[PDB]
């Protein structure tokens, strides 16, 4: 976690909890989600947010529960650090039977399967592994952008 | 330049400004020795070439050692995260921020 | 001989995928190379069919025969000269300084004898060849004995 | 050691010294570093930082430890000027070749290793002598930025 | 005689990328320069293998011997004359002014006599040549008679 990262965590933390006293109760899980639209949030979704934790929802148990989620969550300069490290020419989106090859031979976390299903919301180009920085993009902001 | 390769008697021909010149059956017994002899020359030649290549893969394949598992991990987080309701309320929360 | 290297024992175990102590017949040639021993690919070839061992069916080892064969590779580590190394290239452009340009060592090393993949050849020249196009082989010869 | 980034020391000791009484202890080294995220940070560390000293932290043993070590850091301003002059025309990054030649060829600071040192973090651009200002962000404010 | 000048032992400090206070045999023509002492390279030459010295292999040096050569060249300073300087170029182009053109100035130093690089040709011109092409030599061997 660098500190950037933890400063907007904390930033969501104050967005969420609207009553600023430093704990997010369900009423403001339900006011925050009123707020951006949701009028059908049901209960239930806000029950099963507090049951992640087994205490109240302050600061310190916000980003362990997020750091107990986010146990491989990189950010998007060192995603495209990476990706530039395999191609290393610059500029051009590498192959896609060139990072199915490399996922797989290289470790066992890069198996096919979990190629399909990478390729599979990820589309195309960010599957086949010509695009590339879309993909980093939404690993670190997830949804189509 | 295509002679430039085989394990050849590189005495036994001569080129020339129409064409190329070839001994045999004894020049052609030459070469052949010769033939043999740049494998030994050769074939030890490639080896260490072989050799080293991959000499090279390792120290790549160990750099990379990490990057990937950055890689790795970094994208599982988010296959679990990107359906988790306080993730996405950052997600669409994140923008106002500054 | 002990000298008793038993870091060839620590390596082996940094090399079998499945820790029950066992190498592929497939993995010997580039095991052998990372424990400091450069026999040809025909030579790792030779000697193990001279032996009616087939690398075409599945294959396991055992320290006890990975052991004598690095052996018998050692041998032949008298092979590596480096006069014969910078002569060869020497030989292969014309004029007094020592330079290949580009695909012409990338083109005889990937299709001259053992083939070199294309991959490989790029990871041996990637920067000893500058943007010039002109590969200096006294240095390129000398950070390549220096692994 | 112009008086700006003597306040820039004297602003950095203010944030390190979180008990402003004027001397940085033990706790106020792990209290900075756990608001900018080190909820890790071991005591070994801390007591290597006081070991530079021979007592304790004020601000003008903090000058005189940073002095010490920082005996040839230069301003931006005096790096672009020096790298102004190597490139009298302006604007364009000089040539890689040619900072290797003149470093060796004037000083035995400028021998090669070393040279091979700076082209190794100090990216390539960087390295070759190409770019230009990008280094001397980086001798003023270490780490990629 | 130490008039014991012992800034000439701290500018061999300055000269020997070592730090073990010895200067190689290639070093001592240009060092004797920068004590203030122009010996041709010839002459340098000379007195080297005049003392069975060879300046093809590998050299090292003493205090104790670059003293002694510093004082067998200084006798020859002698030869430092500027009238003979500017009368050489003076019969070297007509007229009543002393103007070289430029590319005669930098063929004769590079190629006539000792060897001068084009590099350091086109340094000991810059300033004092302008876009004319016409080097007055009457300033320039003022300014190179400065150093």
């Amino acid at each position: 976690f660098d500190e950037t990262e933890i400063e907007d965590f904390k930033e969501a933390f104050t967005v969420i909890d609207q009553n600023a006293d430093g704990i997010i109760d369900k009423d403001d899980l339900r006011e925050t989600f009123a707020a951006m639209g949701r009028l059908n949030v049901k209960n239930e979704e806000l029950d099963a947010m507090i049951k992640e934790a087994s205490g109240p929802i302050n600061f310190t148990v916000f980003l362990t529960m997020f750091g107990e989620k986010l146990k491989g969550a990189d950010p998007e300069d060192v995603i495209m650090g990476a990706f530039k490290v395999l191609d290393p020419d610059g500029k051009g989106s590498i192959k896609k039977s060139f990072l199915e090859e490399l996922l797989t031979t290289g470790g066992g976390r890069f198996t096919p399967e979990e190629i399909k299903n990478m390729w599979a919301a990820f589309p195309p180009d960010v599957a086949g592994n010509v695009d590339y920085k879309n993909i980093c993009y939404v690993i670190t902001h997830g949804e189509d952008a | 330049k295509l002679l430039g390769g085989g394990d050849v008697d590189h005495t036994q021909y001569a080129f020339g400004h129409t064409k190329v010149f070839f001994k045999a059956g004894l020049l052609g017994l030459l070469e052949e020795m010769r033939d043999d002899k740049l494998a030994e020359i050769i074939t030890a030649t490639q080896a260490r070439c072989r050799g080293f290549l991959m000499r090279v893969e390792y120290r790549a394949m160990v750099e990379r050692r990490e990057s990937i598992f950055c890689i790795q991990y970094n994208v599982r987080s988010f296959m679990n995260v990107k359906h988790w309701p306080w993730m996405k309320l950052f997600f669409k929360i994140k923008p106002l921020l500054k | 001989s002990k000298a008793a290297a038993d870091d060839f024992k620590e390596a082996f175990l940094l090399f079998d995928r499945t820790g029950d102590a066992k190498i592929t017949a497939s993995q010997v040639g580039d095991i052998a190379r990372a424990l400091g021993q450069n026999p040809t690919n025909a030579e790792i070839n030779k000697i193990l069919g001279n032996p009616s061992k087939e690398e075409m069916n599945a294959a396991a080892i055992t320290f006890e025969e990975f052991l004598p064969m690095l052996q018998a590779a050692a041998n032949n580590k008298d092979q590596g000269t480096f006069e014969d190394f910078v002569e060869g290239l020497r030989v292969f452009d014309k004029e007094g300084n020592g330079t290949v340009m580009g695909a012409e060592l990338r083109h005889v090393l990937a299709t001259l004898g053992e083939k070199m993949t294309e991959e490989e050849v790029e990871e041996l020249m990637k920067g000893q060849e500058d943007s010039n196009g002109c590969i200096n082989y006294e240095a390129f010869v000398k950070h390549i004995m220096s692994v």
